[PDB]
DNA sequence: ACTTGGCCATGGAGTCATTTTATCTTGTGACAGAAAAAGTATTACTAATATATGTTGAAAA
DNA sequence: TTTTCAACATATATTAGTAATACTTTTTCTGAAATGACTCCATGGCCAAGT
């Protein structure tokens, strides 16, 4: 760092022989320092809960028998993770857990997330929830791959057996080698495959071990390991090569999952079918749902679980909703006509029956979308390659995640070439993304393809259009049904003679606490 | 009373009229209205609330219940403390005519300094 | 410093120190507990001294 | 730091701190810094002083000291051992910087002498002769009316002739005039002790009590002696009017001074409880009888001696008489229209004292109308505290620490019940009152050998302490203000000259109304302060 | 004048407490309970999926 | 009897609407030796009233 005072050069080295230890120059050989000067020998809410995170942290770790080393990363992390009150609201045993979870996945260790969870009462979902929501927040893709060759190893010394499995564990790797190349390896626990080469290679090794003693260590179902066996069954040279001399073959010949070959039993170019609209409208007039629920042929009010009226309609296929702030949710609708149309069929009884009830704030909330480009998928690499913009979580759900910024669409994303489109309000940002991303497709494939025009049907706002849009159009639209919708007033009065008959226990508690209203008084 | 406020709110008017009970009343407009010397001998007159102010306590206006003639001296004595109004003779009280300050020579009031810049000044602290 | 490995240096006690005192050394003790230990210059003030 | 607070000059320095500026500022150099080492090491002697002040011996010694003798800024006491030579050796004067101090209040002394001629050349000529009486020391009008021109009628050039008298201006001071009161006290203690006809060691009691009083009675004509002697004030030479002997050096006396001026704060007090008319009397009603009441002059030997736990009282009691019964005779019996504007018939307008009651006056011989003091005046000093802590900290404190006043080491659970306030107030202009003092703190250990939490806590007021550091108001701007008037000078210390021999450029006029304005704030300052301070210091 | 009692001050005396007791070595080593804020989890929707889990059971061997 | 299928159901992350309820976290807020002193006692002496 300093310079000679004389010399000018920035060459120092301290002569450790004669025991000065001073620091000199090589160039002038003047000392910068001698006598070598050495040493030797509040209220926080923040403290606190850091603190206990690192009790209860280290608590979960060494339960694990994970490195106490990593305990340290994960906490971090906990910290970082209460930067953004993302571990707020929340169970803190999942925040901790996906906390310790995402490290020891960064440094590619072998805790299987299933494994993690089974201290608790949990059901390795809601860990499975908080996990993939911290990853959108703490904004982290590419780390976290599991892959086979480490499970096998935690397994392998639980397995008992003897030191022949070391062999087993040098054939077994070998062969999940070949069977991720042999393409069935995606869209699976990896546990699953695990447990099932370890089996595979024991038999190999003419030890005779249960399926249950392995799924003890492998935590998966005894049906789910000799499923995918019988899926190695009818591989290339599955029983042809079979015999002993571990099959060196490494050419795979084709490459064909259990997706498509469903497809097969049931038989750019293709544009994505649409599937399912959801919107919202407001009539403008609070309503009594007990009212509403009086006259209809769909309806649900059982505020004892949840406070609405369940309604829906035959056709067009559609269902709705409704609120009681006098509001209603659009769902069933497979295109706009049906959705603002039938969406004004739904007021009819209202304004028919019940209140006011305008059409106002009509606005589709999301549109679903779905698609199959019909040939194998590689995802490990994808989200290897696009993992900035791809999620693909670990086996916490069979598909692949995409997150599009350009436009904000979320696509899902099976081998089979099932490709689901949903989270956008637009059918152009629909196609848009599609044409966008099916490069990615191919670009991914291993040895239609006609986007005609960008736009082919016509707008969301024709078919919007194709309805009346004005608030006061209803008798027009109209079915006539809805004056068969119409339930008789004695279908009224016994049905909900049943349905109060039956509720009156939630009305039990409901006036008996309006009558604690005035016990509130004293 | 209720350990929380509004007090003082009914405090102000008692003030009020045993300040009303000591010479006629204010007469503050100009500079002798006191008293005339007290009506006629301005010894004569013993004057206080004591049982008489729950008479005038009577007037309400206010949302609250009554109170017992113990509870009047434990306020009238937090006023001889604050010196809004004397204590005479037991249960008799004066008032302190601090009126003057409702409005060397000497009063809190009625004075205000310059307090800005000029580094001459009196604090009562920075001796400490 | 103390001792072996950290690096060298050697104790004077006030058990031995006494002993240059009766041979009447002064300079040996100005060498010895002043100059070759710690020698420091210290700025001081004569008026009020710190 | 910062210097602005001034914390070299602010803390380590009380008392003395006043005066090392005092004769400084008003005197200087080498005549000061004898009385800061006079004060602060206490009594000492003339060799012995060069030991330390570093003074170039028997020089400023000699000069400073006997000029400081002159103003009589000293006490002086000589004597020899039994051994033999003879020393002397000094004190303080008293106050006596007390005289300085106050300065042009003793000017404004004139406002009670001030009628005859109104604001006219005599207004100016008596505020020449005391301005200059101060100045020199004590005076002759001999040597003085010398000084002042000859050939012009002196009787009336200095025509302050029989009002040399008064209750204030002069008397002739010598010897036992200046000396400390203790150590004459212990030279009184002679001829009682020391002179015994050798009768019996036996009860001391007769040789005490007897000595004592011998060693009392004798003591009152000694300060009767400089009260007020005749051959001075009776002098009526040939073609002439009654004089002073204008021989005898005569000097200022303070505590006429002190009796005037302490009656202007009950003017005040009073100027409170009851009406402007009522005032005024009274107001009139101390000029008669604010000749005798001694207030400062009685306690006297209360410093001096040993008080005893019953004899004290025989003090007490002594003073609880003394100025009601002979005195009594002196003061209002039958009083009418001293000067007045309540008008045509005066007489019941004169009832009036019957309105006087609380807390003072309001007592008599049984119907004549007449002021008790003698009880009164020590019964009224106790009550004068009062304000002082309004402004200070805000009034809600006063009520509390006023309730304090009444009931006594009470807790402070049945302080908020008695007092009235919420706790987050009461915390504050609570603990904002400790820190200044004044409440103090009691406790008591609670199943405790001696620990915090588990003990409960008292107050109290003990009010010795409270009254007590107010003398901060002493060094409080008594000296930081009388300093923050000297480092301005040095600012135009390179004018001063000039304006001096002045009576030139526009900014030297703009500092000079600067600086004025600034002047005329520290004083006007000082004066408020002065009649803050004039209570506690003595009453 | 002449003896006693009480009384207060002082001198001993048997009471309890603070700091030493050697060098040169030479490795070694914060309270809880509660309040309130804030935030999220549900509980309805379709709804395209592909695993998983099971169970059961039915049908085949 | 077993094994096959298989089927049959059922969560399962996506996306918003809700609105409502409930439920947890967070962030404050206070119930051996040898002198030192220390007290504890005993006498001297002094002051007094009865003698
Ligand atoms: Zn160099
Ligand atoms: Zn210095």
């Amino acid at each position: 760092m300093p310079v000679c005072k004389n010399c000018h050069g920035t060459e120092f080295e301290r002569d450790l022989s004669n025991a000065n230890n001073d620091l000199v120059c090589k160039a002038c050989g003047v000392v910068s320092e001698d006598n070598p000067i050495v040493s030797e020998v509040a209220l926080e809410s923040r403290e606190a809960t850091l603190n206990n995170a690192r009790r209860k942290l280290r608590a979960v770790s060494y339960a694990l028998h994970i490195p106490e080393y990593i305990t340290d990363a994960a906490f971090q992390w906990y910290k970082l993770a209460l930067a953004n009150n993302f571990v707020q609201g929340r169970r803190s045993q999942n925040v901790i857990a996906s906390c310790l979870y995402v490290a020891c996945r960064k440094e590619k260790t072998h805790h299987m997330l299933i494994d993690f969870s089974s201290r608790l009462q949990v059901s390795v979902y809601s860990i499975g929830a908080t996990f993939l929501k911290m990853v959108k927040k703490l904004h982290i893709t590419e780390l976290p791959l599991a892959d086979p060759s480490l499970f096998i190893q935690h397994f392998a010394e639980k397995l008992d057996l003897a030191d022949k499995k070391i062999k087993v564990v040098k054939d077994a790797v070998k062969l999940a080698q070949r069977m991720s190349k042999d393409w069935m390896f995606e869209g699976r626990r990896p546990a699953g495959i695990a447990g099932a080469c370890i089996l595979l290679a024991c038999r190999m090794n003419n030890l005779r071990r249960t399926h249950t003693e392995i799924v003890a260590v492998s935590h998966v179902a005894e049906e789910t390991l000799q499923q995918r066996l019988n899926e190695f069954k009818n591989t290339k040279a599955a029983k042809l090569s079979v015999q002993k001399f571990r099959e060196n073959d490494v050419e795979d010949g084709e490459a064909r999952p259990p997706s498509f070959v469903k497809n097969r039993k049931k038989e750019s170019g293709i544009v994505p079918t649409l599937q399912n609209i959801v919107a919202t409208v407001t009539l403008g007039c609070r309503l009594d749902l007990k009212t509403v629920a009086l006259h209809a042929r769909n309806a649900e009010y059982n505020p004892k679980r949840f406070a609405a009226v369940i309604m829906r309609i035959r056709e067009p296929k559609t269902t709705a909703l409704i609120f009681a702030s006098g509001k209603m949710v659009v769902t069933g609708a497979k295109s706009e006509d049906d959705s603002k149309l039938a969406s004004r069929k739904y007021a009819r009884i209202i304004q028919k029956i019940g209140f006011a009830a305008k059409f106002t704030d009509f606005k589709i909330q999301n549109i679903v979308g779905s698609c199959d480009v019909k040939f194998p998928i590689r995802l490990e690499g994808l989200a290897f390659s696009h993992g900035t913009f791809s999620s693909y979580e670990p086996e916490l759900f069979p598909g692949l995640i995409y997150r599009m910024v350009k436009p904000k669409i979320v696509l899902l994303i099976f081998v089979s070439g099932k490709i689901v489109l949903t989270g956008a309000k637009q059918r152009e940002e629909i196609y848009q993304a599609f044409e966008a991303i099916y490069p990615v497709l191919s670009e991914f494939r291993k040895m239609s393809g006609s986007p005609r025009n960008l736009h082919l049907l016509p707008t969301t706002d024709t078919y919007l259009s194709k309805v009346s849009d004005d608030p006061d159009n209803l008798e027009d639209v109209d079915d006539e049904e809805l004056n068969a919708h119409l339930l008789n007033e004695e279908a009224s009065k016994l049905k909900e003679r049943i349905w109060i008959g039956l509720n009156a226990d939630f009305l039990l508690e409901q006036e008996s606490k309006r009558l604690k209203q005035e016990a509130d008084i004293a | 009373e209720l350990d929380i406020e509004f007090i003082n709110s009914l405090l102000t008017i008692v003030w009020r009229f045993i300040s009303e009970n000591t010479f006629p009343n204010g007469f503050k407009n100009f500079e002798n209205g006191p008293k005339k010397n007290v009506f006629y001998a301005p010894n004569v007159k013993n004057y206080s609330t004591t049982q008489e102010i729950l008479e005038f306590i009577t007037a309400a206006q206010v949302a609250n219940v009554e109170l017992t003639p113990s509870n009047i001296r434990s306020l009238c004595e937090v006023l001889v403390y604050d010196d809004k109004l004397e204590k005479v003779t037991h249960d008799c009280y004066r008032v302190t005519l601090e009126s003057i300050l409702q409005m060397s020579i000497f009063n809190y009031f009625k004075m205000f300094p310059a307090s800005k810049h000029d580094k001459e000044v009196v604090y009562f602290d920075e001796w400490t | 410093t103390e001792g072996r490995s950290r690096d060298g240096g050697l104790r004077l006690g006030e058990m031995e120190r006494d002993c240059v005192i009766a041979y009447g050394a002064s300079q040996l003790l100005l060498e010895r507990l002043m100059i070759s230990s710690d020698a420091f210059e210290v700025d001081v003030c004569d008026k009020c001294g710190l | 730091v910062m210097t602005i607070s001034s914390l070299e000059q602010r803390t380590l320095n009380p008392d003395l701190f006043l005066y090392k500026e005092l004769v400084k500022a008003h005197l200087g150099e080498r005549a000061a810094s004898v009385i800061g080492m006079l004060v602060a090491l206490g009594r000492l002697s003339v060799r012995e002083l060069v030991e330390k002040i570093d003074g170039m011996d028997v020089d400023s010694v000699k000069t400073t000291l006997v000029s400081l003798t002159q103003l009589r800024c000293v006490k002086y006491l000589q004597e020899t051992a039994i051994s033999g030579k003879k020393t002397t050796y000094y004190y303080y004067n008293e106050e006596g910087i007390h005289i300085l101090l106050y300065s042009g209040l003793i000017i404004d002394e004139i406002i009670t002498q001030m009628r005859v001629n109104d604001e006219e050349e005599h207004k100016q000529l008596v505020a020449e002769i005391v301005q200059n009486v101060i100045s020199l020391g004590s005076l002759t009008v001999e040597d003085y009316l010398s000084s002042v021109t000859s050939d012009s009628m002196k009787y009336t050039i200095s025509s302050l002739f029989v009002q040399l008298c008064e209750m204030g201006y002069l008397i002739q001071i010598s010897k036992l005039h200046y000396t400390p009161i203790e150590d004459l006290w212990q030279f009184l203690y002679e001829k009682h002790y020391k002179n015994i006809p050798r009768n019996s060691p036996l009860s001391d009691l007769k040789k005490r009590s007897q000595a004592k009083m011998n060693a009392k009675t004798d003591f009152a004509k000694i300060i009767n002696k400089p009260n007020e002697l005749s051959q001075i004030l009776t002098v009526d030479p040939k073609t002439s009017l009654r004089i002073v002997k204008p021989t005898v050096s005569l000097t200022i006396n303070l505590d006429r001074f002190m009796k005037g001026r302490r009656s202007k704060q009950l003017i005040n007090l009073a100027k409170t409880r009851v009406g402007s008319v009522t005032a005024q009397v009274y107001k009139i009603a101390l000029r008669l009888t604010e000749q005798k009441s001694p207030k400062i002059r009685d306690p006297l030997t209360q410093t001096g001696l040993l008080q005893d736990l019953e004899e004290a009282k025989s003090f007490q009691d002594e003073a609880e008489l003394v100025e009601e019964k002979t005195p009594g005779l002196t003061f209002n019996a039958i009083d009418l229209a001293r000067h007045l504007p309540s008008a045509s018939l005066i007489n019941s307008h004169l009832k009036i004292l019957a309105s006087s009651n609380f807390p003072f006056l309001n007592e008599t011989k049984p119907g004549v109308y007449y002021v008790p003091y003698s009880k009164l005046m020590p019964v009224l000093k106790s009550s004068v505290y009062e304000y002082v802590i309004a402004s200070t900290l805000g009034p809600s404190a006063m009520r509390l620490s006023r309730c304090i006043r009444d009931n006594k080491l009470v807790s402070e659970k049945i302080i908020n019940s008695t007092a009235l306030m919420k706790e987050k107030d009461i915390r504050s202009t609570l603990a904002s009152l400790i820190r200044y003092n004044s409440v103090e703190i009691q406790e008591v250990p609670r199943t405790a050998d001696r620990s915090a939490s588990r003990a409960v806590f008292l107050f109290r007021c003990k009010e010795t302490h409270s009254y007590n550091f107010m003398r901060q108001n002493l060094e409080w701007n008594m000296a930081n203000l009388l300093f923050k008037k000297e480092k301005l000078k040095q600012e135009n210390s390179t004018l001063l000259k000039k304006a001096n021999r002045d009576d030139l450029l526009p900014s030297e006029l703009n500092q000079l109304k600067m600086v004025n304005e600034r002047e005329l704030n520290v004083f006007a300052r000082l004066s408020r302060l002065l009649s803050l301070w004039e209570v506690f210091q003595m009453a």
